[PDB]
RNA sequence: GAGCCGGUAGCGGGCGUGGAUCCCUGGAUGUCCGAAUGGGGGAACCCGGCCGGCGGGAACGCCGGUCACCGCGCGCGCGGGGGGAACCUGGGGAACUGAAACAUCUCAGUACCCAGAGGAGAGGAAAGAGAAAUCGACUCCCUGAGUAGCGGCGAGCGAAAGGGGACCAGCCUAAACCGUCCGGCUUGUCCGGGCGGGGUCGUGGGGCCCUCGGACCGAAUCCCCAGCCUAGCC
RNA sequence: CCCCGUGGUUCGUGGAGCCAUGGGGGAAUCUGGGCGGACCACCGCCUAAGGCUAAGUACUCCGGGUGACCGAUAGCGCACC
RNA sequence: GGAGGCGUAGGGAAACCGAGUCCGAACAGGGCGUCUAGUCCGCGGCCGUGGACCCGAAACCGGGCGAGCUAGCCCUGGCCAGGGUGAAGCUGGGGUGAGACCCAGUGGAGGCCCGAACCGGUGGGGGAUGCAAACCCCUCGGAUGAGCUGGGGCUAGGAG
RNA sequence: GGCGGGACCUAAGGUGAAGCCGAAAGGCGUAGCCGAAGGGCAGCCGGUUAAUAUUCCGGCCCUUCCCGCAGGUGCGAUGG
RNA sequence: CAGGCUCUGGCGACUGUUUACCAAAAACACAGCUCUCUGCGAACUCGUAAGAGGAGGUAUAGGGAGCGACGCUUGCCCGG
RNA sequence: UGGCUCUUGGUCGCGCCUGCGUAGGAUAGGUGGGAGCCUGUGAACCCCCGCCUCCGGGUGGGGGGGAGGCGCCGGUGAAAUACCACCCUGGCGCGGCUGGGGGCCUAACCCUCGGAUGGGGGGACAGCGCUUGGCGGGCAGUUUGACUGGGGCGGUCGCC
RNA sequence: CUGACUGCGAGGCCUGCAAGCCGAGCAGGGGCGAAAGCCGGGCCUAGUGAACCGGUGGUCCCGUGUGGAAGGGCCAUCGA
C-alpha cells in the first residue's frame, strides 16, 4: 500500500457502485444504483532482492514492472559501484531510470 | 520467458542455447546461481558476437592448417644417419625429425603433435602425420637414409 | 534653507548659513528568541567542542571565529528549510440544504485539510477540432445558449464547434549513425555508462549511401541606453 | 491495444465512443499507429507513450487617484495607545 | 463596433411540405395556422433564481482546542493518634505402639473490632437574590486496605 | 563552592542516528538523548538590618577542580 | 468528650463500588460455579498500515458470556 | 508463482488398431484413387502366446514348410473386395499443451537463529494486489400515511 | 352472421384541471332484411389506474463524415 519506486504508481481513489435491476439491453427496466461510497485501488506492490557489485538492494516496485528492474541491473553493468552503500547504489540505479 | 544458458542443464537444453522457461525459474533459480541470463536485445547481441568470433577463429586455424598441409605433402624430407644394414645406430625421433624440418625446408613443426609411438630404428620410406588440427592431418614421408 | 534635541511641556544643559533638525539612497552597528540550525530546552533560558585574544590565569570567567539535518555535484562547493492579505495549481474532500419525506440525484469537487509555485499561477505548439471539399498552440472577455444534451426524464444539471474580440512566438530533446572517455570480463566488428557531434517531422520527417547547389534571418540569454519608482523644485 | 474496476466530459450503463488508469494479458515503426460517439467498410483528420515557452487573465498586504459612499449606536472589530 | 439576439411562417415525432400543413385511401371531416406586426430604452406591478421581509432553533458536517475538574492506568514519594480481640506456629505438659488430638504459655495473624487524623456523605434541621452556581449544624459510614494522598506522566468526541 | 536547582544519574513518559509504515500532513521505533519531590553531593551555632541571611559578620568544620612537592603502584575505559 | 436495647420477616452471603450537584439501594463489584473460544506470528482488542497490548505469558494459560459465599439441587422439549 | 514425479480429465502430433442387417466366399467404417499387388524385407498351410470376441472369428506375432495366394471377372447388395491415400467410430501407448488432484523439492514469500552473500523451520501454501459471489445492527444514512367529537386502539380510504 | 368495424366527427351533458358520458352525419369495405331500415358490442347506472420506465407486433420516419448497423421515433398492444 504505498509507491511503486520504479513507475511511481500511487494508490488511486475509485468508487464503490452497487446495481440492481436487469439491464436495458437485456430487455430489463433498467439498472439502478443503490449505493456509491469511496474506496481505494492500490498497486501490486512486491518486495524484489537483488544482488548488485555484491550488495544486497530491495525494491518495492509494483508487480507490473518486475522485468524493468531487471533491466537496470544489465543497464549497471558499466557503473564504477565497488565499495558503494546500498543506498547509493540504489540511487543510481534509479537514476538509470 | 526467453533466456540464454550458461551451462549445459539436464533436459533443458545445451550452453549457450536460447531457451523458453516460465519468469520465476528464471528471477529465482536460473539467473541467481549464474546458470543463464535474460534474452534481452544487447546480450544477444554479444552471444552472436562470441559465436561469430569462434567461428573465426576456428575458420583461422583450419586455414592456417590448410596452407601448412599445403607446404608439407609436396617434400621428401631425407634424414642421414649412421646405419650398419637396416638398422640404425642411434635413433631418429619427433625431435630429430622436427630439427632436420627446421635446418632443412624451414619449417618449425611441434615435435609433440607427431603421431610417433616408438622412435624409427630402422631405414627406408615413411608415412607419418602430423595432425596439428583434428580432421585435417598431414602426411609426412619422410627417407631415414644411411651415411 | 532656518531652525533644532520625536509624541512632550518642564527642570537641567546644548546644536545650527563653517548649512543643523528633517526627507530619499547606500553603507556600518544589529543583545536574546524565532525555519533557529553546536547541544539541550517549559520561545526569548541553560550547557559544550575546536581555533584565536583578554585577566596573575592552569583550574574560573569574558571576547572573536566556527561546529544541525537533507538533496544534488568531484573532506570541499551549490541548493533546500520558514513567512506572505487574497489570487493560482495539485493531492484528499464533508454536511446542512434541495428534491415540500428519502436512498440514485442535489448542495459540489463547494467548505475545510494538506503539499507546491509565483508576482502571477494553470495551460500551451495537435496522435486537436468535426463535416466545414474546412480550421490551424494556449490562455481570457462577448456570443453561440440555458441551445445540443443529461436527469428517481423528478428536483434539477449543463456543454462544444462556429463567429466577434484582447494577446501573439515558437522551441529544445529521445532514437538511427558518428566520435570520444571510462570498466565489465563472456576479449571483441563486444555489451553497458557519461560527454560531444548529428537530429526534431505529418504536403510525413530524419540517419546512411551516392548525385547536383555554398550569405540572409535572429533570440525568451547577455551588455548599454531612453523611460519609470524610491526625496523634491519653479 | 483488449478485457475487468473507476474518474473526467452535457453524458446517472445508456446504442457509450472520447480523455485518464488500479488489476490481468500485451504489440508494431510509416505497408507504423490514434481519432471522426457501439460496430464494419469506405473517406478523411492527426502523429501518442520526453521537456520548455512570454504576452493577453486572476488577486489587493502596499502606494495613489475618485465617489448622487459613512459621519462617532454610522463607517473597518479599533477616528481615541 | 452588426458578432449575435428578437421579429418577418407556419404545421409535423420527423423525413418534408409550405399559406397552408397534419391524421387519412379521400379532392371527406376536424386540429393547429393564414388573412401582418414588431422592437429598443426608461418607469412601475407581480414572478423565477440567489439569504430574497427581518429576528429565532433543536440539530448535521469539516479542521482544530482541552485529562491543571473529573474517570482510569503507569512512574515516584508520602500519611494512617490510641486502644481492643488473640489465627497459625513455637515451647512445655497430657495422650498413644507411633499418632491425631486435648490443656497452659509464648506468639502477633486479619478487605477483624472501637475510635481521631484522613477519605466520605445516612437521617434531620438550617440555608434558597445563601457565607456557598452544592454551604452550615447535629447525627452517621469506612479508617492495614479493593485505604488515602503529593509530584511526574499517558488515553478524547462517535472517541476516551 | 556547603540550602534548593543547573554545569551528575536514570524512572514512567517524551524524543529519536538505524530502521519500518502511511494519499499529503504524518504514525511507529532498538540505541542514544531529554525527563524527578527517586539515586548521588561538601555547614553547624550565634550575632547583626527599618526591611536579607545555613547567604553579610563571628567561631569552629568540610568539598571540588588546577598546579607543584614527596611517597607509593602496571597506570590506563563510555568495555568486564 | 464516649452504644438505647430486644423479638421477628424481606432482599443481598460478606468488606467494598455507584448516578460530582434530588436515588447509596434490593442496583454494580466480589471470591466461587459452568459454558465457550484460543497450539502461540494464539484467540482477542487498537491502528489504513507499520507496530503494539495479550505476554517477554503458553491450555493449572489467555479471551468471551452467564451465574454469583456456602448448604441441598438444577427436570421435560432439538420442530423454529 | 517455481522444480520434479505420480495419477486421472481434455485436446491436438504421430504409432495406431477398431467398425458384424435381407443379400453376398467373410465382420464391408465412409468418400476417392484403383485393374493389379505380394513373396531370400522367404509362399498355400502346421502348432504355442498376447488382443477384440456379434461366438463366427479378427489380428499381432513366432517356429516348420519355404515359393504360392487374393483382386478386376461373376455371384452380390444401397455400397463389393487386391493395393495406395485422406478422414470418421471408439480404444490404447508415446508425446505436445493444459484442467484438476496425491506426493516431494527450495529458491520467491513468511518466521527465527550472540554468527546474516549464512544456518534452521514453514513453503509456492500463507500474506498482499485486482476481481467474484456470500455473511454482515459492528457501524452509517433514512423510512415507519391520513381521517379521527384529543391521540392511541378499532374502523375507514377508489367505484355503483 | 361479426358493426365486440377502420378514417373521422357537427353538436352537447358534466365539470376547477385532468377526466367521465351521449352523439347525428360523411367516406371505406361489410352483416342482416323483399323493403323501409337497422348495426361503431351488451335494458341502463359499478366490473377500475394518470405519467415515467420497459416488452411485443407493425411502420420504414431519424440514422452523429458517407453506405449500413446499433439505438430511438410513429401506429397497435402488453407489465398496476
Ligand atoms: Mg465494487
Ligand atoms: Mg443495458
Ligand atoms: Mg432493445
Ligand atoms: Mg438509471
Ligand atoms: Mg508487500
Ligand atoms: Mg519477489
Ligand atoms: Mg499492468
Ligand atoms: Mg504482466
Ligand atoms: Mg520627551
Ligand atoms: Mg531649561
Ligand atoms: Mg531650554
Ligand atoms: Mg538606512
Ligand atoms: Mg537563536
Ligand atoms: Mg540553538
Ligand atoms: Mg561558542
Ligand atoms: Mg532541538
Ligand atoms: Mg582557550
Ligand atoms: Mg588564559
Ligand atoms: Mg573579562
Ligand atoms: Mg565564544
Ligand atoms: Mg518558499
Ligand atoms: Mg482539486
Ligand atoms: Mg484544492
Ligand atoms: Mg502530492
Ligand atoms: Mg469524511
Ligand atoms: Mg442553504
Ligand atoms: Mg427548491
Ligand atoms: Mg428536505
Ligand atoms: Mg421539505
Ligand atoms: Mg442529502
Ligand atoms: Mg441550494
Ligand atoms: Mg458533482
Ligand atoms: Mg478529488
Ligand atoms: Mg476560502
Ligand atoms: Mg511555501
Ligand atoms: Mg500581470
Ligand atoms: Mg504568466
Ligand atoms: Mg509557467
Ligand atoms: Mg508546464
Ligand atoms: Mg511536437
Ligand atoms: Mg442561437
Ligand atoms: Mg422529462
Ligand atoms: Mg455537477
Ligand atoms: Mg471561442
Ligand atoms: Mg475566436
Ligand atoms: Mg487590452
Ligand atoms: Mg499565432
Ligand atoms: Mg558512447
Ligand atoms: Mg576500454
Ligand atoms: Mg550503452
Ligand atoms: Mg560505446
Ligand atoms: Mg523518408
Ligand atoms: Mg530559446
Ligand atoms: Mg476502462
Ligand atoms: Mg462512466
Ligand atoms: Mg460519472
Ligand atoms: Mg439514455
Ligand atoms: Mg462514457
Ligand atoms: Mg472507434
Ligand atoms: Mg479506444
Ligand atoms: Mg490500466
Ligand atoms: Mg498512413
Ligand atoms: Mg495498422
Ligand atoms: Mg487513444
Ligand atoms: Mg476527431
Ligand atoms: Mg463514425
Ligand atoms: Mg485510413
Ligand atoms: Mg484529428
Ligand atoms: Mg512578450
Ligand atoms: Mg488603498
Ligand atoms: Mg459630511
Ligand atoms: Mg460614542
Ligand atoms: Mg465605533
Ligand atoms: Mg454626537
Ligand atoms: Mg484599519
Ligand atoms: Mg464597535
Ligand atoms: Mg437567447
Ligand atoms: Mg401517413
Ligand atoms: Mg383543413
Ligand atoms: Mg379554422
Ligand atoms: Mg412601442
Ligand atoms: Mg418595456
Ligand atoms: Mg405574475
Ligand atoms: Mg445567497
Ligand atoms: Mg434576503
Ligand atoms: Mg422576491
Ligand atoms: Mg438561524
Ligand atoms: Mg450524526
Ligand atoms: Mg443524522
Ligand atoms: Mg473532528
Ligand atoms: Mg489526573
Ligand atoms: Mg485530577
Ligand atoms: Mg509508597
Ligand atoms: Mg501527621
Ligand atoms: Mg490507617
Ligand atoms: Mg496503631
Ligand atoms: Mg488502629
Ligand atoms: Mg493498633
Ligand atoms: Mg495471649
Ligand atoms: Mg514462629
Ligand atoms: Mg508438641
Ligand atoms: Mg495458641
Ligand atoms: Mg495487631
Ligand atoms: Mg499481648
Ligand atoms: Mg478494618
Ligand atoms: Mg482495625
Ligand atoms: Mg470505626
Ligand atoms: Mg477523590
Ligand atoms: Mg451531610
Ligand atoms: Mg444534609
Ligand atoms: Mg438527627
Ligand atoms: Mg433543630
Ligand atoms: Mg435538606
Ligand atoms: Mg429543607
Ligand atoms: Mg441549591
Ligand atoms: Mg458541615
Ligand atoms: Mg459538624
Ligand atoms: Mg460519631
Ligand atoms: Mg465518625
Ligand atoms: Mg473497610
Ligand atoms: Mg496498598
Ligand atoms: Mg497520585
Ligand atoms: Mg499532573
Ligand atoms: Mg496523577
Ligand atoms: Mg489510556
Ligand atoms: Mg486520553
Ligand atoms: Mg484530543
Ligand atoms: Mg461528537
Ligand atoms: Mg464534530
Ligand atoms: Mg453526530
Ligand atoms: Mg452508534
Ligand atoms: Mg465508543
Ligand atoms: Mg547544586
Ligand atoms: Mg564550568
Ligand atoms: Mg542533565
Ligand atoms: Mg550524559
Ligand atoms: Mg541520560
Ligand atoms: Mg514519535
Ligand atoms: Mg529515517
Ligand atoms: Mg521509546
Ligand atoms: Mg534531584
Ligand atoms: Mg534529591
Ligand atoms: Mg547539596
Ligand atoms: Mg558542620
Ligand atoms: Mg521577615
Ligand atoms: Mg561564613
Ligand atoms: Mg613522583
Ligand atoms: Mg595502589
Ligand atoms: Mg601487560
Ligand atoms: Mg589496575
Ligand atoms: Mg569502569
Ligand atoms: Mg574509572
Ligand atoms: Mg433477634
Ligand atoms: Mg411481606
Ligand atoms: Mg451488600
Ligand atoms: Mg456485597
Ligand atoms: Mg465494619
Ligand atoms: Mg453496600
Ligand atoms: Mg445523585
Ligand atoms: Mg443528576
Ligand atoms: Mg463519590
Ligand atoms: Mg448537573
Ligand atoms: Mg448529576
Ligand atoms: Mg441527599
Ligand atoms: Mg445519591
Ligand atoms: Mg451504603
Ligand atoms: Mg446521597
Ligand atoms: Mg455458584
Ligand atoms: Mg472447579
Ligand atoms: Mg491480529
Ligand atoms: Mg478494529
Ligand atoms: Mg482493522
Ligand atoms: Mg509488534
Ligand atoms: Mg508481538
Ligand atoms: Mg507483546
Ligand atoms: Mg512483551
Ligand atoms: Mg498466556
Ligand atoms: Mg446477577
Ligand atoms: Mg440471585
Ligand atoms: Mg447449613
Ligand atoms: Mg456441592
Ligand atoms: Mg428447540
Ligand atoms: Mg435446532
Ligand atoms: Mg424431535
Ligand atoms: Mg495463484
Ligand atoms: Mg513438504
Ligand atoms: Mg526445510
Ligand atoms: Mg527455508
Ligand atoms: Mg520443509
Ligand atoms: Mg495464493
Ligand atoms: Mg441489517
Ligand atoms: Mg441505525
Ligand atoms: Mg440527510
Ligand atoms: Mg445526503
Ligand atoms: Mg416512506
Ligand atoms: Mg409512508
Ligand atoms: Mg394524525
Ligand atoms: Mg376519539
Ligand atoms: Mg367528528
Ligand atoms: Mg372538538
Ligand atoms: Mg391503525
Ligand atoms: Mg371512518
Ligand atoms: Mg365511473
Ligand atoms: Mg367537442
Ligand atoms: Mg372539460
Ligand atoms: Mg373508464
Ligand atoms: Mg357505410
Ligand atoms: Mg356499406
Ligand atoms: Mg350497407
Ligand atoms: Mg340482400
Ligand atoms: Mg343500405
Ligand atoms: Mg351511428
Ligand atoms: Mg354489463
Ligand atoms: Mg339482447
Ligand atoms: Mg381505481
Ligand atoms: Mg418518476
Ligand atoms: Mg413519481
Ligand atoms: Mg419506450
Ligand atoms: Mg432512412
Ligand atoms: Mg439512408
Ligand atoms: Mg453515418
Ligand atoms: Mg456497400
Ligand atoms: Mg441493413
Ligand atoms: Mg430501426
Ligand atoms: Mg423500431
Ligand atoms: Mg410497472
Amino acid at each position: 500500500s504505498k509507491v511503486c519506486e520504479i513507475s511511481g504508481k500511487r494508490p488511486i481513489v475509485a468508487n464503490s457502485i452497487q446495481r440492481r435491476g436487469k439491464a436495458k439491453r437485456e430487455g430489463g427496466v433498467g439498472k439502478k444504483t443503490t449505493g456509491i461510497s469511496k474506496r481505494r485501488q492500490y498497486p501490486n506492490l512486491q518486495k524484489v532482492r537483488v544482488r548488485v557489485a555484491g550488495q544486497e538492494i530491495t525494491f518495492r516496485v509494483a508487480a507490473s514492472h518486475i522485468p524493468k528492474v531487471y533491466e537496470l541491473v544489465e543497464r549497471a553493468k558499466g557503473l564504477r559501484l565497488e565499495g558503494l552503500s546500498p543506498k547509493e547504489i540504489k540511487k543510481e540505479l534509479l537514476k538509470l531510470l | 520467458m526467453k533466456v540464454i544458458l550458461l551451462e549445459p542443464l539436464e533436459n533443458l537444453g545445451d550452453v549457450g542455447q536460447v531457451v523458453d522457461v516460465k519468469p520465476g525459474y528464471a528471477r529465482n533459480y536460473l539467473l541467481p546461481r549464474g546458470l543463464a541470463v535474460l534474452a534481452t536485445e544487447s546480450n544477444l547481441k554479444a552471444l552472436e558476437a562470441r559465436i561469430r568470433a569462434q567461428a573465426k577463429r576456428l575458420a583461422e586455424r583450419k586455414a592456417e592448417a590448410e596452407r601448412l598441409k599445403e607446404i608439407l605433402e609436396n617434400l621428401t624430407l631425407t634424414i642421414p644417419v649412421r646405419a650398419g644394414e637396416t638398422k640404425i645406430y642411434g635413433s631418429v625421433t619427433a625431435k630429430d625429425i622436427a630439427e632436420a624440418l627446421s635446418r632443412q625446408h624451414g619449417i618449425t613443426i611441434d615435435p609433440k603433435r607427431l603421431a610417433l609411438e616408438k622412435p624409427i630404428k630402422e631405414l627406408g620410406e615413411y608415412v607419418l602425420t602430423y595432425k596439428p588440427h583434428p580432421e585435417v592431418p598431414i602426411q609426412l614421408k619422410v627417407s631415414v637414409v644411411a651415411q
